[PDB]
């Protein structure tokens, strides 16, 4: 819920995509696998999906 | 055989446009880097600053083959008879 | 072997036309960066402003390459004769 | 050696032609800055103000390399020999 | 130095074909403007009718370069001996 | 100085493949507008009558420059001994 | 002043070379059409049958022109002495 | 005016080249039909079999273009003197 | 009339680079048949064996135009007197 | 008919530029092997292992290309006189 | 048959601008690389460290062309009377 959060990498039918603070708005479907998230303290954590919408903000 | 040599002094300047009309080639290369930058950048603006150095070289190498064929022309002309 | 020197005086106007030639081609990345910034102004406003000085200078630098070309078209008659 | 001068009246007819072949070189890079910005104003309408100002600079100054080499091959002929 | 003064006839008409390979040039230029028109319209259909206006204008000026390009070779020999 | 006439019959015909060279860039300009056409109507089949006048108007302007170009190159010919 | 008629007669299959340099420029021309029909169908294989007329109308213009860039090579050897 | 009919045998070749030159502006066409083929079953692999016949038949009318200008080449020396 | 028949031994080497020109030109096409493959690949992991003959097909096919783009210039000089 | 022979030697030196003209080409599709193979491996990292023979491959035939006209210019010269 | 040698001076000098025109045309190859890697790095930055081996590597073989390209036309000069 709404956590801090350094970067985000993502699974797509187009591919693979990465995310960053500021990224440009833009939304598709998840292809489903798993996804990677990396915290600010240098850490990781993963996360296996089934399909799913990520939308990204400009904010 | 019989042996006739010619030296063509107009030579001299018309070499001098034909490297002139490959001048302007590079600049689309500089173009192309930019537009990549600017695409990339509003894409992930924190990746901004990390892509800056590799456009500012992108671009400068593309300037320099452009440059190098401008020196032709004018080294072509004020030091060739 | 003979030994004639040629001085060609119509062989000072041919080679502006291909330098001429070489003025019109930076347009094809001249549009390229402004085609870039309207695209990247699209996916982020806020960043529009950010990303102006950058398509400023890509514009400039394409822009000198044919003006470099143009100088040996003006430059290649008003002084040559 | 020889000294054989030359002066060819036609050539400066010749490159009239020469400059002609860029004068439509840019307008690929004419249509390229509208194209752009149908795209973008479809992408964000509301941003459609803000783009304008940067396309007709992107417009002009595309044409405007055109007239540079538009202007030579009509300089080029009614006034030299 | 002797002075042969030459007037080739024939450079009347080789011209005429150079200015006529820049005739084509501007029409992928024309074509970039309608087919941004088309992925603008199925990109946002509303928008259809306020992006006609700046279609029209790159259609027109764009096609005008070819005009002045195609100018000069029919401006070039029904006129010149 | 003494005056040399010269008139090439040949330069009747090489001028007649230079504008031919012109007569098949318009070629690629006409694949753009239908290109467009199609990836446009594949997004908004419902778009795709709406789009059509532009579509055929793409391809009329467009292949009139390869009209115009060819027609230099036959009248280069048919007229001109 | 003083008149020389020359008949270049190697002019017959120059020119036949300059014309056949622009009989490929629509081929890369051509393959757009088709490439656009795979991907227009591949985003909605139902419209495959709507598009293809525009499509197989896409090629015979395309290569059209081809073949009247290849009609003067072909026009210019086989009647011209 | 006097009459000076000149054969240039050179020209034979001269024209070759540029015939030669245009053979591989359609290779471009070429690759342009089967990467469209690639990407598309690469977005619909079911369709595969159902854009085979237009991939091959792009790829047939690009090569056939390219056939022609390479004809010209060699039929530019073989037979003629 | 009068005529002049000429042997020109030097364009039996002028061609030489004229049809050398055209011979990477393909470049840009058979690099798009792998360019392709690999997005391709990147979109359908599985599907990459199946996208592979038409993989090389176009790369032997489209460097055969650039082999007898290239056979001239070769065949050009080691024959020819 | 009269019978004049020519051997021009300066003619030995100009093929080498059109032929390094077209040395450069390739370079383009240098770039779009690799480039391919980057997005690529964006999209897909673990792909990124086997789609380098594919890339290695592209380049390689890309720069062969670029080194057969090359090697025209350079063999044009320390051997014909 | 009579048996004219001549050497052209002049032709020292032309085919300098010749290759000079193949030099810009890598320039765009260049920002073909370099943007390839920055969108790559806006797709994953995490593997930007992974593709900058191709970035400098693609880049610089399109720079070696570019160097035998400009290598000629300054060894055309310096060396050759």
């Amino acid at each position: 819920k709404q956590e801090p959060v350094a970067a985000i990498t993502i699974r797509t039918n187009e591919g693979e995509m990465g995310v960053l603070a500021g990224h440009e708005y833009t939304v598709q479907q998840l292809a489903p696998g798993i996804l990677e998230v990396e915290y600010e303290g240098g850490k990781k954590d993963q996360y296996v999906i089934s399909g799913g919408f990520a939308h990204v903000n400009d904010t | 055989a019989i042996a006739y040599e010619v030296t063509v002094n107009g030579a001299n300047l018309i070499g001098a446009g034909m490297a002139a009309s490959g001048v302007g080639v590079p600049a689309i290369g500089v173009a192309m880097c930019f537009s990549s930058y600017m695409l990339a950048a509003a894409r992930q603006p924190n990746m901004s600053a990390k892509l800056l150095p590799y456009c500012i070289l992108g671009f400068a190498l593309s300037e320099a083959l452009a440059l190098f064929t401008l020196l032709i022309a004018l080294l072509e002309l004020f030091v060739f008879s």
